[PDB]
């Protein structure tokens, strides 16, 4: 696979597949709180339907940290603190911008997979590869569900 | 003159714009040619992601020059 730094510890990358030949889909609700449900669901073990509220923690830590110098919060164009009343919200829309954080703050790496129902782009966020990485699923534009690799890879 | 756009898809397209052209424009030019609403842009080159206000000629980026187009994926 064909990783890309455009930017540091972002990567992209073009590969075309269906999502069902290299992964089992797991399905996150939809309320819309399924990119942080998404990620409990991949590092969290025991992982519930409440499980999404310590991963939207993380991602306000991240935040405190990290979101005033995230390229992609330039595109969001909030303070720190109006970010953060508005990502702590319920049904509040994770996106890129969270994985980024996420990934620093919780020394992972995480891949967006994203499908225009079959595969048209990645995004990296972090320097390991698809089998250390956490996997989502980015689908109708709209939503995300987690992905894990399939067994016999 | 001209200068690349490589797609997240890795789509490569051509745009005419001039050095005095703010990123801003270009945004609305990719979305007068591929569709992608600008909102949900990044452009990146020289790994730097390139400011809305400023202009081609403000980061030093000459004709043929390629530009990646990163997208802000909600959900």
């Amino acid at each position: 696979l064909d990783w890309t730094q455009v930017i540091a510890g972002q990567y992209v990358s073009n590969p075309r597949f269906n999502i069902s030949d290299y992964f089992e889909i797991v399905r996150q609700p939809g309320d819309g709180n399924c990119f942080y449900h998404s990620i409990a669901e991949l590092t969290m073990p025991n992982k519930t339907d409440h499980s999404y509220h310590y991963i939207k923690r993380l991602t306000e830590s991240a935040a405190r940290k990290y979101y005033q110098e995230e390229p992609e919060a330039r595109l969001v164009g909030l303070s720190l603190e109006d970010y953060l009343k508005r990502m702590l919200s319920d049904n509040e829309w994770g996106s890129t911008l969270e994985a980024s954080m996420l990934a620093k703050e919780m020394g992972i790496t995480i891949i967006i997979w994203t499908v225009a129902d079959e595969v048209e782009a990645g995004i990296k966020f972090g320097d390991g590869d698809v089998f250390t990485a956490v996997n989502l699923l980015h689908s109708g534009q709209t939503h995300f569900d987690a992905l894990r690799i399939l067994p016999q890879f | 003159m001209q200068i690349f756009v490589k797609t997240l898809t890795g789509k490569t397209i051509t745009l005419e714009v001039e050095p005095s052209d703010t990123i801003e424009n270009v945004k609305a030019k990719i979305q007068d040619k591929e569709g992608i609403p600008p909102d949900q842009q990044r452009l990146i080159f020289a790994g730097k992601q390139l400011e809305d206000g400023r202009t081609l000629s403000d980061y030093n980026i000459q004709k043929e020059s390629t530009l990646h187009l990163v997208l802000r994926l909600r959900g």
